[PDB]
């Protein structure tokens, strides 16, 4: 028996306060309906502050004016963050028109923030508009149920495969997986959709009364594209096809990127390969893995509850055996899959169905009406004109899918005039950041408002070094949680303090290697100096088609992380 | 013979006190009673009745005389047979309504057959000459601050401790929280009092006005018994931020401008002009080479502005807090502002020199019984005395219930003292709070709508002997809130509109319905 994983199946100890909140909430109801009707405070009091996440909203305040309002004898500007549940990122143009209208009208920021999990976010929603947003989401056939707190997160799917014929099956299976793992509770419909109460109790056969120990994240991967970053999320279904049709899935369990600064018990590890499962067993396997995580999770520690920690505690073999027993199947040996890259395909891409896919690069996924750059208005006009549907990408980009040849010229004309696909360097296309300031409560440094200037400087640096045609996956997070996935990039900047980051190098082009910490608590000028030296080194003594992370590992300037549960911090 | 004094700030009070003095010296009898302690329902048993009154926001009498005024309008007033009456009314020509309360009192007292021995006369802000010439004729045709040294004339020279905005950056209105350290002077006040703040005109505004008249700014002018330069006088002793009709027609008469002469003789046009433009913009429309003496004669003496105290000495000790709503408006792109509000907002440094005094208001006080429920309606800058009330009640650990009605355009920006109200409702001091944000949705919602919504609970509280307090705007808010109260009382009391008005007048008599409006 390996000593690496000697822990028990279930840890025994005092349960966290979150588990008590889930237990005593009466199946995600709480007093949210009552708390909506008070005007004294702009937020949710008591356990509702965390129970509203189960319904998809985060209570937030603007951190740029938090102290100013504190000294102004004013409460923090409590506004809700509404994240929608969009399995696979596919949103219809009618739904896009609805969400655009709501963001323009009933939202403080007036912006649609695309996320890296292939869904959008509404920021600055007042408590009086908390119910109308859910009403309109239901009106256009959407919902925000179980997209926050401890349930299955938004299910991802590769939004633009090279052979864009498996996307139909992959998106169908992503939607089926998302609907299967939804909570079987009527709290969401009773509170927002105003459905008559049923004189019986809920069951939750899939998640239980206390639900999952932590957030659960699932993906559907179509090789060789890895834009969804399957190693940052718990369950990954790597699609496998024979003769052009889906035949099965590859299951990879144990993802996660969140760490804690200076806590060796928290680490970011890549998902571990389980095995090949026939196509018809996808739902059973997802159920088995989710229930195994629910049973064997660490509910006594919230920094030890994610599926990666459970995998490293109970062992991969025992977890796989339990999944096989629960699903009543046997995991076939993994059929080989390869990954070519991780970025998006910006421009016009031809599909098999004689339709063109237009991927628009939106900087930081923020859709707004900028001066001389009306992205929101152009997107609205496209939605009015387009007859297909929009696909949000895991790189916070938007894909205008299914454009016919006749309408290709019109769509290009409206998009180009609105500054949606203006000229942008290749480096900026593979550069991403989390929301961070001014909305994220846990943000330590700037990521979204720091990424544009940083990438401008980096583009100038590459132009100076004569490598401006090449690109480096550069992700900046203002938090150790790794929401911008800085713990999978070639160069990652995790926030530590306002203006200070930790520089991480040694990543991978395909995102299958955590970047080891290089220098910590260094301001921006130190980061640019170090990156100037390293890019100058890379621009000369590299090989043909070599990435920056591969060069940094090979040149010996940094050492790669092999087993992140042991040597990530060492 | 009885003299009736109807005054809130107290300018009619001193006139009535001097009047009763020489009446008791000359005739005999003559008793003096305020409108608040007058048994007004026994008016028919009077021999001689002299009324000295004031004028509030728009024509309404002082809050203690509102009960008597509504009695005279209630069609239940008795028919007078053996009483002679004379009405003396104060006022200010700057406001729209000039001594209309006295006009109404005189007209009604004549209508019920009272003998008008002396015709009604009008008084401006300078009432010394009119009062002196009126009391002599009254006497002729009739013979068959507690202890503090500080007052309006000698204000306390205090210091500004805190000047903090209490509205969000996205607020269209600028509301300041002004904390003034009284020092060791020992100035004492009570909740419901007002802090009379002496101010100074903007040096930039004074300079612009002086150069707009092609003057220098240092030419000597005569002020009181001393000689001071023009800038000093215009900054310390004369009012520039308020335009009156009299100022406009005097400028026209001593200027003969083609753009001002046709307006002379039209009261409506003159008043609209005065209310629409400041003095400096009005003189910008027509410079006229006016000298320093003409400018000094044209303007009016500077007067302190009252601000409801937003603190209780049971909590803040030797400090006074005032919630100052800064008046800011733009004329043709030039940003103008009010005198005292902008003086406190911008022109006083921290620990700066501010001359203040206390304007005691007895008819706006918390109940003497701590168990009495309290209902407060304080939208806008009317929340200050209710902050003082809450501090005083929390300090005394009063077990009585408290109800607050607050209203403002935006919840996230215009909720004054929001954290304080959250804390007060946390500890049970403020039992119930109702908020009406008029600019948060498509339809305007004000405090009166919330009073209408909570009619049953308001009626139960009133039956429990609750006190109703109104503080804020008087042009629209006070009338709307009074109408909402009348509707609630009539609906939930099983009685019509007239009986509701009588019930409200009774509440005024029992010192249970009290207003501090402006
Ligand atoms: C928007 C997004 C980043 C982005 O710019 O795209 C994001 C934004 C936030 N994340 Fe995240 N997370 C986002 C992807 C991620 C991912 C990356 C991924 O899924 O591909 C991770 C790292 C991978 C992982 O955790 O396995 C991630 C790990 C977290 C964590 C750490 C969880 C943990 O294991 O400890 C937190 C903190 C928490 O859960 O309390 C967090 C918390 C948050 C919150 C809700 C902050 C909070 O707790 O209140 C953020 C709201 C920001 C705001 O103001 O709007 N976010 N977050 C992503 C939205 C995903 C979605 O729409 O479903
Ligand atoms: C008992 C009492 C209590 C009070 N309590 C408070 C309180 O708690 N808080 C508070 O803020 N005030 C309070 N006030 C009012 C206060 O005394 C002042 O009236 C107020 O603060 C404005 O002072 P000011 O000298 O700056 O304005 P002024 O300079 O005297 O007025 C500005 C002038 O400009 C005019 N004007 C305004 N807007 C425009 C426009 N857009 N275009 C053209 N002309 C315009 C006005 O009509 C006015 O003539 C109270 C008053 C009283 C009597
Ligand atoms: C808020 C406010 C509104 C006023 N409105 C008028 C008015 O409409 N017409 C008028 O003649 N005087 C008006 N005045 C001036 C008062 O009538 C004046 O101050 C009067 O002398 C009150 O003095 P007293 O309280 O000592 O009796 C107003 C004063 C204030 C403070
Ligand atoms: S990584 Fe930290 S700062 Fe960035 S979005 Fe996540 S929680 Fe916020
Ligand atoms: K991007």
């Amino acid at each position: 028996m390996s000593e690496k994983h000697p822990g028990p199946l279930v840890v025994e100890g005092k349960l966290t306060d979150a588990e008590r909140m889930k237990h005593e909430s009466n199946y995600l109801r709480g007093t949210i309906a009552e708390d909506l009707n008070d005007g004294l405070t702009g937020g949710f009091k008591g356990d509702n502050f965390l129970l509203i996440r189960f319904h998809g909203m985060y209570q937030q305040d603007d951190r740029d004016i938090r102290a100013e309002r504190a000294e102004q004898k004013l409460e923090p500007r409590h506004a809700m963050l509404l994240r929608c549940r969009l399995p696979g990122g596919v949103i219809t143009t009618k739904q896009w028109q609805a969400i655009d209208k709501f963001a323009g009208e009933n939202t403080i920021y007036g912006s649609i923030r695309l996320t890296n999990r292939q869904t959008f976010q509404f920021h600055g929603i007042l408590k009086k508009n908390v119910k109308p947003v859910h009403q309109m989401l239901h009106s256009v056939g959407l919902d925000a149920l179980a997209t926050a707190n401890d349930m299955n997160r938004n299910v991802l799917c590769t939004s633009n495969p090279y052979e864009s014929q498996l996307h139909a099956e992959a998106y169908e299976w992503a939607k089926k997986i998302s609907e299967h793992l939804l909570p079987r509770t009527r709290a969401y419909a009773e509170i927002w959709l105003d459905q008559e109460k049923v004189a019986t109790t809920d069951e939750e056969p899939i998640l239980g009364q206390t639900y999952l120990p932590r957030k659960f994240k699932t993906t559907v991967v179509i090789p060789p594209q890895n834009d969804i970053d399957l190693h940052a999320n718990d369950m990954n279904f790597v699609a496998i096809a024979e003769n052009g049709k889906l035949v099965g899935f590859n299951l990879l369990v144990g993802g996660g990127l969140s760490i804690e600064h200076g806590n060796k018990k928290t680490y970011a590890r890549t998902a571990s390969e389980f095995g090949y499962l026939p196509l018809e067993h996808t739902l059973a396997v997802a159920e088995a893995v989710v229930t195994t995580q629910r049973d064997w999770g660490n509910r006594t520690d919230r920094k030890n509850a994610k599926t990666k920690y459970t995998l490293e505690r109970v062992g991969v073999e025992t977890f796989k055996a339990e999944v096989e027993r629960r699903a009543g199947i046997k995991f076939e040996p993994i059929r080989p899959y390869e990954f070519t890259g991780r970025g998006d395909r910006i421009g016009w891409v031809k599909g098999i169905d004689d339709n063109w896919h237009l991927t628009l690069f939106i900087e930081n996924g923020r859709i707004l009406d900028y001066p001389a750059r009306p992205l929101k208005t152009g997107l609205l006009e496209i939605a009015k004109i387009h007859k297909g549907d929009f696909r949000i990408t895991a790189n916070q980009n938007l894909i205008i899918a299914g454009v016919p040849e006749s309408e290709k010229a019109k769509i290009e004309k409206i998009a180009k005039e609105s500054g949606l696909m203006n000229a942008v360097t290749p480096q900026r296309e593979n550069s991403m950041a989390c929301v961070s300031f001014p909305t994220c409560p846990l943000a330590m440094a700037e990521a979204e408002r720091f990424l544009p200037s940083f990438i401008d400087n980096i583009d100038n640096l590459m132009a100076k070094h004569g490598v401006s045609d090449e690109h480096i996956v550069m992700r900046v997070t203002g938090c150790p949680n790794g929401c911008g996935r800085a713990m999978l990039a070639e160069v990652g900047l995790v926030g530590k303090a306002p203006g200070r980051y930790n520089l991480h190098l040694g990543g991978n082009r395909i995102g299958t290697r955590i970047p080891r910490m290089y220098k910590e608590n260094i301001t921006e000028p130190e980061i640019l100096a170090s990156l100037d030296e390293l890019i100058g080194r890379w621009a000369k003594e590299r090989e043909a088609g070599e990435g920056f992370g591969d060069f940094t590992v090979r040149a010996g300037i940094i050492r790669p992380v092999l087993d992140p549960a042991r040597d990530l911090w060492d | 013979i009885t003299i009736i004094s109807a005054s809130q700030t107290g300018n009619a009070r001193r006139v009535a006190e001097a009047l009763r003095d020489d009446l008791l010296a000359a005739k005999l009898n003559v008793k003096l009673v305020n409108a608040g302690d007058y048994k007004f329902k026994q008016i028919a048993s009077e021999k001689l009745l002299i009324v000295v009154t004031s004028t509030q926001g728009c024509g309404e009498p002082p809050e203690e005389a509102v009960a008597l005024h509504k009695f005279l309008f209630s069609k239940k007033a008795p028919k007078l047979e053996n009483t002679a009456f004379a009405v003396f009314s104060l006022g200010d020509s700057s406001y729209e309504f000039f001594t209309q309360s006295g006009k109404d009192f005189d007209s009604k007292l004549a209508e019920l057959g009272g003998e008008r021995l002396l015709d009604r006369v009008d008084a401006d802000v300078e009432y010394q000459a009119a009062a002196s010439e009126w009391r002599a004729r009254v006497v002729d045709a009739l013979k068959s601050i507690h202890t503090s040294p500080y007052s309006k004339d000698a204000p306390l020279v205090a210091s500004l401790s805190v000047n903090q905005k209490i509205t969000g950056r996205n607020s269209e209105k600028d509301v300041r929280h002004i904390e003034i350290d009284l020092g060791d002077s020992g100035l004492r006040y009570q909740p419901g009092d007002a802090l009379g703040v002496w101010y100074q005109n903007d040096p930039a505004l004074v300079k612009e006005l002086v150069e707009l008249l092609w003057l220098k700014g240092d030419e000597p002018v005569t002020v009181e018994g001393k000689t001071l330069p023009l800038n000093e006088a215009l900054q310390w002793h004369f009012e520039l931020t308020v335009n009156t009709a009299n100022i406009v027609e005097n400028y026209a008469t001593l200027t003969r401008s083609e753009t001002l002469l046709p307006l002379v003789g039209d009261k409506a046009k003159l008043q609209h002009y005065a209310a629409t433009t400041p003095i400096v913009d009005m003189v910008r429309f027509s410079p006229a080479q006016l000298d320093a003496e003409a400018l000094i004669n044209l303007l009016r003496p500077l007067t302190p502005r009252l601000y409801s105290i937003a603190s209780s000495q049971a909590e803040v000790e030797n400090e006074v807090h005032v919630t100052v709503g800064v008046v800011r408006y733009d004329v043709e792109g030039r940003a103008r502002a009010g005198g005292a509000s902008s003086f406190l907002a911008d022109r006083v440094e921290e620990e700066g020199e501010v001359r203040v005094f206390i304007e005691h208001n007895d008819n706006f006080r918390l109940p003497a019984n701590p168990e009495t429920p309290v209902i407060m309606i304080g939208p806008g800058t009317g929340i200050a005395p209710f902050r003082a009330f809450m501090q005083q009640r929390a300090a005394d650990e009063a077990p009585g219930k408290n109800w607050l009605f607050f209203g403002n355009p935006h919840f996230t920006e215009d909720f004054l003292y929001q954290v304080e109200w959250q804390r007060y409702v946390k500890e049970g001091v403020l039992t119930r709070i109702d908020l009406a944000w008029s600019r948060d949705q498509k339809e305007k919602v004000y405090v009166q709508d919330k009073l209408r919504e909570q009619g049953a609970e308001l009626w139960r509280w009133i039956n429990d002997g609750a006190h109703i307090y109104v503080s804020g705007d008087a042009c629209r808010m006070a009338k709307d809130v009074e109408q909402a109260l009348l509707e609630v009382i009539a609906e939930f009391g099983g009685m019509d509109t007239e009986a509701a008005d009588e019930f409200l007048s009774e509440l005024r008599v029992e010192r249970r319905y009290q207003r501090d409006v402006y």
